[PDB]
């Protein structure tokens, strides 16, 4: 009958499906999640959701590596956020399996995004509420950051930034983003930028980075790591 | 905000499955009461039986059911549901003896009822089925009287002494306050008819109330006689 | 309903089911049949109020045949009686297949009440609008099912409009005590007594399984009762 | 046949917290030498190799069915699969085909994560899983090593030792199978270093 | 009108009101007549003129070498009516090799119309059938509503203007049973008033369904 | 060969522990004695994955079974799964099963013949060795023997198909089913695993040419090294 | 599975869901297709892109084949499915039939798959429009097909789809010649994307497939030399 | 038809058959966990609906797998849904990798069900937050999972009835450097708190992770003594 039906795969007046929008909103009272792309990787660093003195930090709520070469920041809802890494991870993975190549990152995020667009438009299934802020590197286009929206609509960002205050950390980042920089500055950017639109223990870091020898590392900062690069800020 | 919540199984914005406590209200609906006793020696199940016609078949008026030849289910709640849960109890316990190769204890068929019953409480598509299930028996593992109450919540728990129906509330009171460890399969048969008596108000004639007692001697699931329930009546007014 | 009455899945804040109680106004509004079980045999009389004079005497049954043993009076939606009686053959030879054996009016009363209960159990179906007496001489059964799928054995049942009246005079006659062939007088005297006069041609189907029939579901023949009035 | 249609030659082996995996570098279609460059062993991590002895095609499938497995095993649980982890998922892929079998026998040669002791198991095809303590053997060569390693292997072998062994272990029995040979690679699986020695067997 | 939303949900009188709403469809459609003899069985139907250059759409239809069906209301819903009665139809021939009872489709008809009615998504035929068949069982007529139940007549008007077919029929109801072939078309073709619109599908114990129109009714509209 | 035989406080099942690539002994320690439950044990004949995975399955159905339940799994629960299981592969999976174990009824021995074919025996003898093994049960199994004379008997039964049967060869693994207090049969149902429960000596290599000659000088093309990360 | 009618009649005749999609496809950024006897021009307006932005391999315009080229207005992922259907299509076509799949053809398809989408339950219409051009073979004629969110596609000598297709329509028509050269075609649909930019060397890029070509990007040089020649 | 989402976001970004979940999490009786440094703690009341209730047969601190246990707050009867989908999702675990589920991926596996539920159509989210305790290589971990699939690692928590207190109770009496048997009393006091009436052994159940790195349901007699030590 659909009589409680939302729609969630339609349009409405505007154009624009409310759903998808509803879930932009839920991204944006989301955890910062701010992505930095220097010479060689990307700076990830997202705000943890769940944060308190009784929390214990054991794991990344936001930072999900996706393969040797891909990493991934979450904006908005963790569990839809996990299921769509889960789902990130198996296609990479599929794509090494059927290639022996590592996923090229536009490919990765073409496929999240496919499968947040075929919930937008098919199924009538609420859409995921998560924005992706998938760093990676490839053979063809480097290191590359991607951002990713329910709507299933990425853009490749030399830097940007989601969820709270996620246009306080785009100024910033225009203010103050270099093309060609180093790890280090990379990263004390995204320490300034979190900072500035927001303490260690609620963020979380991880940094790809491509040496030439060693190839594309994602390394996801513990604690005691995030700690350190917040003191030398 | 929409109204699925009050119509559907989902949760209401005080987190509340609606359709379940309104799928109690539907059990209580049935407009009897059924008290089971569980001693160390038998369990018995007495539901008032009440017929609306005289040209219904008392036989067919029935809440008693014979899930196996051990699992006995009194189930209170809309006739209708009630068969269903009949039929799902008792296909539950065939799939079971089927892929274990014995017969279904009470507790497991318990836990089958209380899945039905969460996804029924969970799945918007289906309603909860209104039927509170007193499922009890002799479990031969065990060699001890097993008796579960499943609500049309699924909420499923094992019981010394459980009620259901629209008495519910009382018949639970008087079987918290006047239970104990009867020596006998008579003593537990006379509790569970007087307690049902004292609740429902009404001195009980054989033919207005269902007693299945299942003893050691008789672990098979029956409605006693109306013999037999005539003579736990007697033993009731005795004192 | 507040709004507990358009969703048959859909409990009232009281647990009503208010498609299927629609369902069992929708048996109550049909013309009553009543079946009676016999001591020579069971009678299913089900009267029809003509609503067109032009429709054919000996047609548009309100008793079916669902075994050799198993006749179906059917009370309310036409459409659902029809899709009930289909159903309750359906599930008496798949009753057959899986098992080799005729099914009994007790067991297919509970296997149709099955669908009954599918109706307003799961989504998207309607409550079946109607009652189905299964009447067998065979297995001794009168089963009605009800729209909420509730089914009972009985003595003497009846749906339909003025049912309640039938039923009380139902009580005032032991239906075992006589035949199927004394007890079609009786019942027809009961139909014809709580008949409605807005209908001036009108029928009663009488099927009966009787000794007579070898419990077999048999239309009474015409010479034995004339269904037909005016 | 199929399971000889790529002679192969696998053989891992127990040292003193050391392992050794060794495999013929043969790609032979049946009798006809197509490569010397095949690779039969993956380091599946740091501390786990897989030799897949089989056919060709069975190895890369599994190899790199177990590499999608355990990449993704390790991305969802942040750290590198465990030797008797990996064996039993090596158990699984293999089980997975029982009606429908890879013609590849795997030999998993890893060192335990703690204790840095050698981990050895070889499987058939479906995964039946042996966990020898001293050497296991794979490949159309099985027999050959089972009883050059039976004779040979001894107790506590440093990697240099493990490693002769390995090597000359693996020379008597790929010189023995016509479809197996064409040169030999050993990774040495120390509790600090993996050496992979590409040993001379013969060419024919 | 809240309830008016589904072919699944009844209203608070235990009625189906979008049942109802495609029987409305069924009655707004042209008239059609149909008559049962001892012998033979008439359906005659007035068919819809669009416009005044288009040929009257046909709705006597040819069903079985003995049975041919009158449909009023959704001409799409009558055609897959249609085919679903040719393909019971070819189902009965295949598995006794005898063509099916006129009243077998009519059951057919009604179980289809009320499965469109018993679930959701799936809407009730808007069409309305007079089925005409002379088998085994007779000559038999049978009107098929969208509701899912068909009712066998003797005589029967359904559609528009049915009040005064089904009143003329009514006076002549005891004379159809004795009354021969061309009687009983003369009988339809005088209880449907509109000549080139109607359509007359006759079938009898021996001859077949055949459907006659303006010319082949000549003989017969008198 | 795998053989279990009850005695009167429980099973005593026993294996051997030779695994056969066909004729070539591929593991000479193989455990064919697989846990399903505290009180079942499951021994094992046939493809060595087979029994490896129907055991594994089953112990994993019985665990779930006595998790969410709460109830020991039972001897004909395990029996039937095993059973059904095989038979729904038509004897494809060839594990011929011997289940020992103890539940409420007492210890109870059932073979699951790899087409599913299943039966509740006092002793049983199963794989290759079967026969050999059988013959020592039949003379030696009694109504209500005691732990260790059926220990005994089941092990000389592993050990008749160990030296009668080529395919039957090594050690022989014993499990003892028993419930902690014989006098108590409500008492826990424990399992004692004698691993190498009999290490035949004269089945032990005794030959070994420790200092192995050997004329094959390795020349290594290629020698690269890298840290273990 | 979900299969809701989305997309269905309202009282006066229309479809509003695709005009939904419509207003989602006019949310889009604008795109120009002009053609030329031996050239076809897609221009399409680079989205306000902050120094923090890759401008690389995020452009509208997509090879559908070797001789298709496609560009879009509207939802990016509903066009990302779309041209993923279409190059599907494409190698379909080179499956079942020898020859490169038609304009017409692949036009065709991707407006069926909207019109799919306008037709099937439970689906969302295309929030898109699609400028599908190429060249059927050696010999034909240019083609520049739009496809829009209702499925309906039809040919155009230049058109234009998303935000300011009145004006760049407009534009093309009033600019617009019958024998445009390739040098002509490419000025049009610059001055027409020119006319609704803020930037004309920014916002702006274009790509052209000549007669017997790919899709090809225009020089960031070339493209500023043809912007001030307009100017 | 079935499959539309009924939990749908709001206009204001906010699912709102989640916040419903939650909801019936917090009406669905006081669960705690305590993080210990050599093990963890989930406690929760256990207040029977009647004295008559057998608590055995309906217990809220659930055992996974021999490392993972787990208590619930909200729907008892999806939460034994997803317990039961946990310990199949455990055993498969142990069938394909020969060990028991990590800590961490029953919790994921649990977040993964729930956001399942939140986002498929015809169904509801789960009313239950679940407080999972396991052991990690790193140390003892208490997770708790949301009716939206949403997980996250605590040191201390209380989900069900009166959590709010429960959990500024613990930020005050939580301490890192507790034992075992600390966490069991800070989890035992903290549903003291969030219970009113005498709070014996019998109205609350205790699942511990012990240096042991196994989950155990402490007894009745246990959390007694617990009470009066
Ligand atoms: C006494 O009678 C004993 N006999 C032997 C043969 C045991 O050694 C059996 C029957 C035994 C059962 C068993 C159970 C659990 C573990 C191991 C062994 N059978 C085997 O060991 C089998 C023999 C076999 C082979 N094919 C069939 C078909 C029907 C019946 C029996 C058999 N051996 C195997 O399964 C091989 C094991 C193997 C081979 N290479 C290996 C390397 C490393 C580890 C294990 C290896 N596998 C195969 O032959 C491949 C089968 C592929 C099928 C598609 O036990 C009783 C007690």
């Amino acid at each position: 009958t659909y009589r409680y039906d939302a729609g969630t795969t339609t349009f409405s007046s505007d154009g624009r499906i409310l759903q998808v929008e509803y879930a932009i909103q839920s991204i944006n009272q989301a955890g910062t999640a701010i992505g930095v792309q220097f010479t060689n990787g990307v700076v990830l660093a997202a705000e943890k959701k769940n944060t308190g003195r009784l929390v214990d930090y054991l794991f990344p709520e936001k930072m999900a590596k996706i393969d040797g070469h891909i990493v991934t920041a979450v904006a908005g809802l963790t569990a839809d956020a996990n299921t769509l890494v889960d789902l990130m991870r198996t296609s990479a993975q599929k794509y090494l399996k059927t290639y022996d190549e590592q996923m090229p990152v536009e490919q990765l995020v073409r496929m999240v995004c496919d499968e947040k667009h075929s919930y937008t438009q098919y199924g009538g299934l609420r859409p995921y509420g998560v924005s992706f802020l998938i760093a990676g590197y490839d053979r063809h286009k480097g290191c590359q950051l991607y951002l990713t929206d329910p709507s299933g609509n990425f853009g490749g960002w030399k830097a940007t930034a989601i969820g709270e205050n996620n246009q306080t950390a785009q100024s910033i980042l225009k203010s103050q983003y270099k093309d060609n920089m180093t790890a280090t500055e990379a990263m004390d950017l995204t320490v300034k930028v979190l900072c500035k639109t927001l303490s260690a223990d609620k963020l979380e870091f991880a940094v790809l980075q491509f040496r030439e020898e060693y190839g594309p590392k994602v390394r996801i900062l513990t604690t005691s790591e995030v700690d350190t690069l917040m003191k030398r800020y | 905000s929409s109204g699925a919540d009050r119509y559907l199984t989902v949760f209401s914005a005080e987190g509340r499955l609606w359709q379940v406590e309104y799928s109690f209200k539907a059990v209580k609906q049935a407009e009897v009461t059924a008290v089971a006793v569980k001693s160390k020696n038998a369990v018995c199940v007495a539901v008032q039986k009440k017929v609306s016609d005289k040209l219904i078949d008392p036989s067919t008026v029935t809440h008693m059911y014979r899930i196996t030849d051990n699992v006995g289910a009194c189930l209170v709640g809309l006739p209708s549901d009630v068969n269903f849960i009949v039929m799902l109890l008792r296909s539950f316990a065939n799939n079971f003896e089927y892929k274990q190769g014995f017969s279904i204890p009470v507790s497991i068929l318990a836990q089958m009822l209380s899945e039905r019953h969460q996804l029924e409480s969970q799945l918007v598509y289906v309603r909860p089925s209104a039927v509170s299930a007193i499922l009890f028996g002799l479990d031969g593992p065990s060699d001890s009287f097993a008796l579960y109450k499943i609500e049309p919540s699924g909420y499923s728990n094992g019981f010394r002494a459980v009620a259901c129906g629209v008495k519910e509330i009382e018949a639970m009171s008087a079987l918290e306050k006047k239970m104990e460890d009867f020596e006998t399969p008579e003593a537990t048969a006379e509790f569970t008819l007087s307690t049902l008596q004292t609740v429902c108000g009404v001195d009980f004639e054989a033919q207005d109330v269902e007693v299945s007692l299942l003893t050691r001697d008789n672990s098979k699931f029956s409605k006693l006689p109306n013999d037999k329930v005539n003579e736990i009546l007697h033993a009731v007014a005795e004192k | 309903g507040s709004g507990y009455d358009f969703n048959p899945i859909t409990f009232s804040p009281d647990g009503r089911q208010f498609q299927v109680e629609y369902a069992t106004k929708a048996v109550e509004k049909d013309s009553l049949a009543l079946g009676v079980k016999c001591k020579d045999g069971i009678l299913l009389a089900a009267e029809k109020n003509l609503t067109s004079t032009l429709l054919t005497p000996g047609g548009n049954p309100r008793i079916f045949w669902i075994n050799d043993s198993i006749a179906c009076a059917t009370i309310g939606h036409r459409p659902d009686c029809y899709s009930i009686v289909e159903q309750s053959r359906n599930r008496a030879e798949t009753f057959t297949s899986n098992f080799g054996i005729k099914i009994t009016v007790p067991q297919l009363a509970s296997e149709v009440s099955q669908q009954f209960h599918l109706a307003h159990y799961y989504q998207a179906y309607r409550p079946f609008g109607c009652t189905v007496i299964f009447a067998s001489y065979k297995d001794d059964a009168l089963y009605a099912i009800e729209p909420s799928g509730a089914f009972y054995g009985y003595f003497a049942s009846c749906f339909g409009k003025n049912s309640n009246l039938a039923r009380a005079e139902l009580q005032k006659t032991e239906w075992k005590n006589i035949t199927v062939r004394e007890a079609v007088p009786e019942v027809a005297r009961i139909i014809k007594s709580l008949h409605e006069s807005q209908f001036k041609k009108w029928e009663i189907e009488m099927f009966w399984l009787c000794e007579e029939t070898n419990g077999r579901p048999q239309k009474v023949p015409e010479d034995v009762f004339q269904s037909r009035f005016v | 046949d199929i399971s000889t249609y790529n002679g192969s030659c696998v053989l891992a082996m127990a040292g003193d917290h050391c392992v050794a995996i060794a495999s013929d570098r043969r790609l032979g279609v049946n009798m006809l030498t197509v490569s010397k460059d095949f690779k039969r062993i993956f380091q599946i991590n740091d501390r786990i190799y897989l030799g897949l002895a089989g056919l060709a095609t069975d190895v890369l499938t599994v190899r790199e069915q177990l590499r999608f497995d355990v990449n993704l095993l390790e991305l969802r649980e942040e750290r590198p699969i465990d030797p008797k982890k990996f064996m039993n998922l090596v158990k699984s892929t293999l089980y997975e085909k029982r009606f429908s079998p890879f013609f590849v026998t795997p030999v998993i040669a890893g060192l335990l994560p703690e204790t840095n002791e050698p981990y050895l198991a070889a499987s058939d095809s479906i995964g039946a899983f042996a966990f020898p303590k001293d050497f296991a053997v794979a490949g159309t060569c099985e027999e050959s090593l089972y009883g050059i390693c039976e004779s040979a292997w001894r107790p506590n072998m440093n990697p240099d030792e493990l490693f002769e062994c390995t090597a000359k272990c693996l020379i008597a029995a790929v010189e023995r199978d016509s479809i197996s040979g064409w040169g030999g690679i050993v990774y040495i699986i120390t509790q600090d270093k993996v050496i992979i020695k590409e040993i001379k067997t013969r060419m024919d | 009108s809240k309830y008016d939303e589904n072919a699944t949900t009844f209203s608070p009188e235990g009625r189906i009101l979008q049942v109802e709403n495609a029987m409305k469809a069924v009655q707004q459609g042209m008239p059609t007549v149909g008559l049962k003899s001892k012998t033979h069985a008439v359906i005659a139907g007035v068919m819809h003129s669009p416009s005044e250059f288009s040929s009257h759409q046909p709705k006597i239809f040819k069903i079985d070498q003995h049975i041919g069906v009158a449909i009023s209301g959704l001409t799409a819903d009558g055609r897959g009516l249609c085919k679903f009665l040719r393909n019971e139809c070819l189902h009965h021939t295949f598995c006794f090799g005898t063509e099916i009872r006129v009243a077998d489709l009519a059951d057919t008809v009604a179980l289809q119309s009320q499965k469109k009615t018993s679930k959701v998504g799936k809407r009730p035929y808007g069409v309305g059938l007079l089925m005409i068949g002379a088998g085994v069982d007779g000559p038999r007529l049978f009107e098929t509503c969208p509701s899912g139940q068909h009712w066998e007549y003797n005589a029967q008007a359904i559609g528009r203007r049915a009040q005064a077919a089904k009143t003329y029929l009514e006076t002549n109801l005891n004379e159809f049973p004795d009354c021969t072939r061309d009687q009983l078309i003369r009988h339809a073709l005088r209880a449907l008033n509109d000549l080139e619109a109607i359509a007359l599908g006759v079938v009898g114990i021996d001859e077949p369904f055949t459907i006659l129109e303006g010319p082949e009714l000549q003989k017969y509209i008198d | 060969t795998i053989a279990a035989a009850i005695f009167d406080g429980g099973v005593v099942l026993g294996a051997d522990t030779r695994a056969t690539a066909g004729p070539i002994v591929a593991v000479k320690d193989e455990m064919k004695l697989h846990y399903i439950s505290d009180n079942i044990w499951v021994c094992g004949a046939g493809i060595a994955a087979d029994n490896d995975n129907i055991n594994a399955v089953i112990s994993a159905k019985l665990r779930l079974f006595q998790m969410n339940t709460g109830l020991q799994p039972r001897v004909d629960q395990c029996t039937n799964i095993l059973a059904s299981r095989l038979f729904q592969y038509m004897g494809y999976i060839q594990a011929a099963l011997i289940v020992g174990g103890i539940d409420f009824q007492g210890p109870q021995v059932y073979q699951v013949a790899p087409h599913g074919s299943f039966s509740k025996q006092p002793f049983i003898a199963q794989g290759s060795g079967s026969l050999a093994a059988i013959s020592v049960l039949e003379n030696r199994w009694h109504n209500k023997m005691n732990e260790h004379d059926c220990m005994e008997m089941v092990a000389d039964a592993i050990y008749a198909g160990i030296t009668n049967d080529l395919g039957s060869g090594s050690h022989v693994n014993l499990c003892v089913i028993k419930r902690e207090n014989p006098e108590d049969k409500q008492s826990k149902v424990i399992y004692t695993f004698y691993k190498d429960y009999r290490v035949p000596h004269e089945n032990d290599r005794n030959f070994r040419l420790e200092p192995q000659i050997n004329n094959i000088d390795v020349e290594v093309i290629k020698t690269t090294e890298r840290p273990l990360t | 599975d979900y299969t809701r009618s989305i997309t269905r009649f309202s009282p006066d005749g229309r479809l509003f869901q695709i005009d939904h999609a419509h207003a989602a496809v006019q949310r889009g950024t604008t795109v120009v297709a002009t053609r030329s006897k031996d050239m076809i021009v897609i221009a399409v307006e680079k989205t306000a892109v902050a120094k923090l932005q890759d401008p690389h391999t995020f452009s509208k315009i997509c090879s559908l084949d070797k001789h298709v080229m496609c560009a879009f207005a509207g939802l990016h992922a509903d066009a990302r499915r779309l041209i993923q259907s279409g190059q599907r299509q494409c190698q379909s076509h080179r499956l079942t039939y020898e020859d490169p799949i038609s304009i017409e053809n692949i036009a065709r398809y991707i407006a069926t798959l909207q019109l799919k989408n306008t037709q099937s339950g439970g689906a969302r219409p295309y929030g898109v429009s699609t400028l599908i051009c190429g060249f059927d073979d050696m010999t034909s004629q240019p083609h520049i097909y739009e496809t829009l969110p209702s499925g309906t596609y039809a040919e155009w000598k230049a058109r234009t789809i998303g935000r300011h297709d009145q004006t760049v329509m407009e534009y093309l028509e009033k600019h617009y010649k019958d024998d445009m050269t390739d040098e002509e075609a490419q000025k049009l649909a610059i001055g027409a994307l020119l006319e609704v930019v803020e930037n004309g060397s920014k916002n702006l890029e274009v790509a052209y497939m000549k007669r017997g070509g790919t899709m090809e990007i225009m020089a960031e040089e070339v493209l500023d030399a043809l912007i001030e020649s307009t100017k | 038809d079935s499959d539309f989402s009924l939990t749908t976001f709001s206009s204001g970004g906010k699912l709102n058959q989640i916040e419903s979940a939650l909801k019936a999490v917090s009406l669905g009786g006081q669960c705690v966990g305590v993080k210990a440094k050599n093990g963890a703690v989930i406690a929760c009341e256990s207040k029977p609906s009647s004295p008559l209730v057998e608590k055995v047969t309906n217990l809220k601190v659930q055992k996974i797998n021999d490392n993972v246990g787990i208590v619930y707050s909200g729907v008892n009867t999806d939460f034994h849904v997803i317990l039961k989908s946990l310990r199949k999702a455990s055993i498969k675990y142990s069938l394909r990798l020969g060990v028991e589920m990590p800590t961490r991926e029953v919790v994921k596996h649990a977040a993964h069900k729930m956001q399942y539920y939140t986002q498929i159509g015809g169904v509801r989210p789960f009313g239950v937050s679940l407080l999972i305790i396991g052991w990690e290589e790193l140390g003892p971990t208490l997770w708790q999972v949301d009716p939206s699939g949403t997980f996250w690692a605590w040191k201390a928590t209380a989900l069900g009835k009166r959590s709010d207190g429960s959990r500024t109770f613990l930020e005050r009496r939580y301490s890192e450097d507790q034992s075992v048997d600390d966490a069991i009393h800070t989890a035992i006091s903290t549903l003291k708190e969030g219970f009113d009436g005498q709070l014996t052994a019998e109205l609350i159940e205790i699942g511990v992770v012990d240096e042991t790195r196994k989950f155990r349901t402490l007894s009745t007699a246990e959390i007694r003594d617990f009470l009066t030590e």
